[PDB]
RNA sequence: GGACCUGGCGGUGCUUCAUAUCCCUCUAGAGGAGCCUGUUCUGUAAUCGAUAAACCCCGAUCAACCUCACCACCUCUUGCUCAGCCUAUAUACCGCCAUCUUAACCCUGAUGAAGGCUACAAAGUACGUUAGGUCAAGGUGUAGCCCAUGAGGUGGCAAGAAAUGGGCUACAUUUUCUACCCCAGAAAAUUUAGC
């Protein structure tokens, strides 16, 4: 990370890190905490 | 109760402060609530009444599981056990276990 | 096996009974209560095998004689605040920095969070020993630092990562600003 | 127990140290949650541990947010607030009654405290440098 | 089906549980009241599911279970009514008794009852048509010369129009330090928020954010908003406005401070004006928003 | 063969109305101009080709001597690593879209088939399918090539016509420039959508 960086600087649900599909899945069944559909 | 009642008339299996606004680690929390309720299931199988619920305060951890009266209460315990050294030391958190046993499933009504 | 609610008696010492937060336990709570929105010429779910109930933050270890009898013998963990201090006139008087820091409890395996590293100081040009020159070019250099409705000046350190490091930061902010604004340069003669 | 009762019990050692207590002007408790319930049975706990402890506290509710997000199928996530000011109260009382808030913090509620600390000038800056 | 043993057993855990939490609550078990049960539990289990029927409750047995069981003859087999065999002895018997009242006085807001808790009333299933001759000897009754027992009788099967949409809410009347009256109010439009203090007397001065309201307003669309209400109400020149309006655009704040002048306005006017007020739209927020 | 009962009419026409979708009604475009372009035809030994992979140096933009694909000549090999391959198969399966097929009782008729309503009341009450598409925001397998479906060198490959579809620009007097953020001065038919 430190090296790639140094040279450089010279010059979908991924918000809860589900699959789209399991995400509806998990929220309909009312797992997700505090996601409510409305 | 279909799933437009989550807020109206059913609640939310897991309670974790990462979602709110502001809080961090939800996605974290997800996947840990996944990995939890799989091991529990695999666990007690066939044992689980309801589903679990998942609450944490601090950084403990309770799963107040609802199972039934069917296996032996030695079986129970050293299940408890396990599950519960098992997931202190998977999330280096103090887990803990509620299970609740009931005669048999607690039917509401029939679809 | 019966439950033991049928053994608790009706004047027992309920804080006992759940000492600390713990789930609701339909064979430990003795009430009749029910949740549930009911069926068509239905009742509202039994408390036995609910897990909407098991789903609910209870407050049954925190009873108002439970916090009463916790809080008088938290008592004496307590100190005194000085009498002298009677209202924000004095405490503005006797205390003129105020110091803001702030502290974050969510619910994890990590305590730490990036936001508690902020220290804010708040201290009114009034109450430091600045002539007519030294105030104006105090408050020149500040800038928008300085609100000239409150006469505060407000200075808001995070750069360091600990608190401790950023309210010395903050202090020294403080001293080296009070101190290059009480000298005149050869440059400043002219203004 | 009706009869059989502990006869002494172990109080907790508490020494007073020589060193100077800190003072606090003030000290904002925020808690979030997203129920209204849960925040309104945790308003009526602090309020009562307040009053109880000689504490000054006012109770307000800042502004509910919501944030809405679309998949169409739509999800919606509530924050509700409840703000405690507690004034006027020494390091130790408010770091007692903070631990005993904050170990009965409810399920799914958060806490941000703001403390404001008193202090006085440094000694470096009483007067100029000569 | 709920047996009666079963009522009355869960009549007992429902006393005794009542003196536990009473218990719990420290508050004296023999005043403590149905609203304590109501407030104590809310406190104990926290709830903020909006259906109020889904919340914790813990009620008395007998509003809870719909058990009914009446019997219509005793052991002897003899029916207690005289309009037993008829098979809706309640209906015939209300009836007969409408019809004895109409023949005693010819010898001398609400709404009627609906079908549905008219059966709940008499406890007997009934028709449209039976229900439509009760209401007409119901109407009949009215039309005569109706005494006390009669009216507090057809009272019995009216229901109240609890709809009253005439409930703006006037604002109290203030005094400033130099003894003049004057009242506040909020407005909303848009993202527009305005708040009027309106003076009992003045003579028409509108200050906006402390400028004159010709000068804040250029566009006459905004001042004729600003006329409106008072013009409405034949009061233009009579009073003094002081408005402070942040956010939105200039039809918006104009909006938003027409909103907050009539209901700040609503205080020094009569009900009946009020009320025109509200069906010439001038005390009603705007709901129209942007569209996502 | 006489009389009667239930019908069904996969029914057929008219009459009256409910008569909403869709027209008509309203608003703004599109027909002009200049470019780049998709398709089709014809051409060459070759490919007209593709830039999470070139060039740029206001904005953009063409080949670039690029590069992978292609044509014609060749070369490397036990080699990278028991190597290597942007090969095939959903005509292998799931995943996802789309096609099509598809109760009791009581009375009446002389106890016949059978029938039972009037409110100012007269018997009525209780899944499969498909040589389907999609492997670009998803997976599990199955086979191919392995002195070549792998790795390289040399050169070559530049394309034209209409008929149609789309995209990008400016298109003004209810305009434009300055000061201001609204009382100033100067200039000059078809057809697609929506409510
Ligand atoms: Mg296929
Ligand atoms: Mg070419």
């Amino acid at each position: 990370a430190d090296e790639r960086l140094r040279i450089n600087s010279l010059r979908v649900k991924r918000r809860w890190r589900l699959s789209r599909i399991v995400f509806r899945h998990l929220a309909d069944h009312g797992q997700l905490s505090g996601i409510q559909r409305a | 109760h279909a799933p437009h009642y989550i807020a109206h008339r059913k609640g939310w299996l897991s309670l974790h402060t990462g979602n709110l606004d502001g809080e961090d680690h939800a996605a974290e929390r997800t996947v840990e609530d996944v990995f939890l309720r799989k091991f529990m299931w695999g666990t007690f199988p066939g044992c689980l009444a309801d589903q679990l619920v998942l609450k944490r305060r601090g950084n403990q951890l309770e799963i107040c599981a609802v199972v039934l009266r069917q296996l032996s209460p030695h079986k129970y315990y050293f299940l408890v056990g396990y599950s519960e050294t098992l997931l202190s030391y998977f999330y280096k958190c103090p887990v803990r276990l509620h299970l609740q046993t009931v005669p048999s499933k607690v039917v509401y009504k029939y679809l | 096996l019966p439950p033991r609610t049928e053994k608790m008696a009706v004047d027992q010492d309920w804080p006992s009974v759940y000492p600390v937060a713990a789930p609701f336990k339909p064979s430990a709570v003795p009430l009749p209560v029910r949740m549930g929105y009911p069926v068509k010429k239905g009742v509202p779910m039994a408390k036995e095998g609910n897990l909407e109930l098991l789903k609910i933050p209870n407050f049954l270890h925190l009873t108002p004689v439970a916090i009463k009898k916790h809080c008088e013998a938290l008592k004496d963990f307590c100190t005194e605040w000085p009498a002298a201090l009677d209202s924000d006139e004095k405490c503005e008087k006797h205390f003129p920095i105020e110091i803001d820091s702030t502290d974050y409890v969510s619910s994890g395996p990590s305590v730490r969070n990036p936001r508690a590293r902020v220290v804010v100081l708040r201290v009114k040009l009034s109450s430091l020993n600045l002539d007519d020159h030294a105030k104006k070019k105090l408050i020149k250099l500040v800038g928008e630092r300085y609100c000239k409705t409150t006469d505060v000046l407000t200075i808001k350190t995070d750069r360091c990562p600990l608190r401790r490091q950023n309210y010395d930061y903050a202090v020294y902010l403080l001293t080296v600003l009070y101190h290059e604004s009480w000298n005149t340069e050869e440059w400043e003669k002219s203004k | 127990l009706h009869v059989d009762v502990p006869k002494d019990l172990t109080k907790p050692v508490v020494t007073i140290s020589d060193e100077p207590d800190i003072l606090y002007k003030r000290l904002s408790v925020l808690v979030k949650g997203h129920d209204k319930a849960v925040l309104d049975s945790y308003e009526y706990f602090a309020v009562l541990a307040a009053k109880e402890l000689g504490i000054s506290i006012k109770v307000h509710e800042p502004p509910r947010k919501i944030e809405r997000f679309t998949l169409r199928v739509q999800y919606e996530m509530r924050t509700l607030y409840r703000c405690l000011e507690l004034e006027h109260l020494t390091g130790s009382t408010a770091d007692v009654y903070l631990e005993y808030i904050q170990r009965n913090l409810p399920e799914g509620v958060a806490m941000e405290v703001t403390k404001t600390q008193l202090e006085q000038l440094p000694e470096h800056i009483k007067e100029p440098i000569w | 089906t709920y047996t009666e043993d079963f009522i009355k057993k869960q009549i007992e855990e429902f006393n005794i549980g009542k003196r536990h939490l009473a218990n719990m609550m420290g508050e004296d078990p023999e005043t403590f009241t149905q609203e304590d049960i109501d407030r104590a539990i809310a406190y104990l289990f926290p709830s903020g599911l909006f259906e109020k029927r889904a919340r914790p409750v813990m009620k008395h047995p007998e509003q809870i279970f719909p058990r009914q069981r009446a019997i219509q003859w005793g052991e002897d087999g003899r029916p207690f009514h005289y309009l037993f065999y008829t098979g809706k002895q309640s209906y015939y018997s209300l009836m007969h008794d409408v019809y004895g009242m109409l023949l005693n006085l010819e010898k001398h807001g609400s709404r009627w009852l609906i079908k549905e808790e008219l059966e709940e009333m008499l406890v007997e299933k009934l028709s449209d048509l039976d229900y439509m001759q009760f209401i007409r000897l119901l109407e009949k009754l009215l039309t005569s010369q109706c005494g006390a027992a009669e009216e507090e009788f057809v009272q019995r099967f009216r229901r109240s129009v609890t709809l009253e949409s005439k409930k703006q809410l006037i604002e109290p009347v203030q005094y400033d330090e130099q003894g003049m009256a004057f009242s506040k109010s909020e407005g909303k439009r848009k993202t527009a928020k305005a708040e009027a203090i309106v003076y009992k007397h003045g003579s028409g001065r509108i200050k906006v954010n402390g400028i004159d309201y010709q000068l804040y307003f250029p566009i006459t669309q905004d001042r004729e908003q600003l006329m409106f209400p008072f013009h409405f109400v034949d009061r233009l020149g009579k009073h003094d406005v002081t408005c402070t309006v942040s956010g939105g655009g200039r039809s918006a704040q104009a909006g938003a401070i027409r909103l907050a002048m009539a209901k700040a306005l609503c205080s020094f006017v009569t009900e009946d004006e009020v009320e025109w007020m509200r069906q010439a739209g001038l005390l009603t927020t705007d709901p129209r928003v942007r569209e996502r």
